């Protein structure tokens, strides 16, 4: 994740082993219970892209829901890049790039680049928006796996 | 165990074995396009006869909570 | 939470994971029964409107207590507000706006408004307010849940 | 399950009935109007007819406190 | 690891022991299973060589893919040097020297030498380098190990 | 349950019964000259016959380690 440091900064630092292993249990042990969705948004503060794929990527089980998290997450993914086009002419050597899609998925940007984003100023909320995509897809889940 | 050898019992919830499909899938390590390709046809071919007349009916276009909801009393 | 750092300032930080558990583990061995006041009121400590909806959000099981103090929240909430009317004219330039029920709820107030007024020369504890409202539906459900 | 399909046995106590009410409630996701509507509506109907009259004999304005220890010894 | 400091510096500090039993926890309960990857690669976030043979090393049980994994890396390492030959003339007395397939494998280089070259400006990720080969015999084993 | 319904039986001990007593105070939020009220009354009135035979020869004004101590045997 990215916090701040004593000096008054934002930096880097790793997620810590208890916390990722809570992440695994409260899914082990609630499933798709809708206590899943809060439980999940407090270990999310202040996470990044690439921590919020290692979360999802460390499940085991439940294949069908996983899949169908990937697909949601992809059709949201679309959906920004639609509705977000790219910016008009070449990228200035002043500024940094807009995200696409595969960005907010952490999938086409690197760390720093998550981090250039997020510590900038203006800063813009790339965890905010695929947590929105997160929580939408829980719900697809949650309504669905309702018996 | 091979993705071909991935098959729906004759009294298995079909949802029993899409679980098993994407976890076996999950191991897969093929292009997403060849994956694409492996979900629109294997996962149907080896459905059992029952839930496999229902896919059937849903035509293609389907998507995965349709699929899963339409062979639920199967 | 909003804590005080070594500087000598106000700041928030995040609540911890194992306090996060302990809230949890509380409810889950010692449900509805007294002691649960003054726990809760300890781990309370510091801790914001923001945060205490997390915590009351949660709780999985006992469902018609939960909709209770929701709906005890709402009604004394529905009190503040009749009993602090909005004030006259115009907000200042100067000056950042009143809370009202909801705000003091967290529901209508960001994190930055929450810090904002309990930082603040006057602060107001709106932690506080919300408080008595869970320690009195506290009490309401006690009372009920009785045998 | 359905929140339709939520009903109240002919031996089983009010109290854990509005539990899985609220419960199967807490999984719907429709507008605060029309599940105040389900409330005011659903739970009474899918009562037991005990518990049922009592509840008739509340009159409406009835809150949950008043509501869980009107049907209590039925 | 090789941490950042407070002062604003690279510097080594030992891996934690409720980190070590976790990598041996991981390994006991999910085997040869694709979570290991993911899991493996949190815990292995800013790790030496040095912590990575120490990691495979500790591990009990599965020894006929600990020996597949050891001759994957060797395998890995033979095509480092391969692919990178040895530099022109003698050693600069101003400079480090380049690393091998064994220094990657840290098996012939120093901890001292290993914070050298990663602390180093620019930095070499001999980590990375060694860690491609651990997911790309973990990827080997799994697929054998698919039943 | 309520604080009228807390009863001393016949072979359990008076101890138990106070702790009980004070459990069920614990849950009363009334004024503390009720509580006081309700501490002198109740309790031994509540109490079993042999203790309460007991309570009676301690007179007023008494202590609860003396009150616990003489019901002991009890």
């Amino acid at each position: 994740p990215i916090v701040q440091n004593l000096q008054g900064q934002m930096v880097h630092q790793a997620i810590s082993p208890r916390t990722l292993n809570a992440w695994v249990k409260v899914v082990e042990e609630k499933a798709f219970s809708p206590e899943v969705i809060p439980m999940f948004s407090a270990l999310s503060e202040g996470a990044t892209p690439q921590d919020l794929n290692t979360m999802l990527n460390t499940v085991g089980g439940h294949q069908a829901a996983m899949q169908m998290l990937k697909e949601t997450i992809n059709e949201e993914a679309a959906e920004w890049d639609r509705l977000h086009p790219v910016h008009a002419g070449p990228i200035a050597p002043g500024q940094m790039r807009e995200p696409r899609g595969s960005d907010i998925a952490g999938t086409t940007s690197t760390l720093q680049e998550q981090i250039g984003w997020m510590t900038h100023n203006p800063p813009i909320p790339v965890g905010e928006i695929y947590k929105r995509w997160i929580i939408l897809g829980l719900n697809k889940i949650v309504r669905m796996y309702s018996p | 165990t091979s993705i071909l050898d991935i098959r729906q019992g004759p009294k298995e919830p079909f949802r029993d074995y899409v679980d098993r499909f994407y976890k076996t899938l999950r191991a897969e390590q093929a292009s997403q396009e060849v994956k694409n390709w492996m979900t629109e046809t294997l996962l149907v071919q080896n459905a059992n006869p029952d839930c496999k007349t229902i896919l059937k009916a849903l035509g293609p276009g389907a998507t995965l909570e349709e699929m899963m909801t339409a062979c639920q009393g199967v």
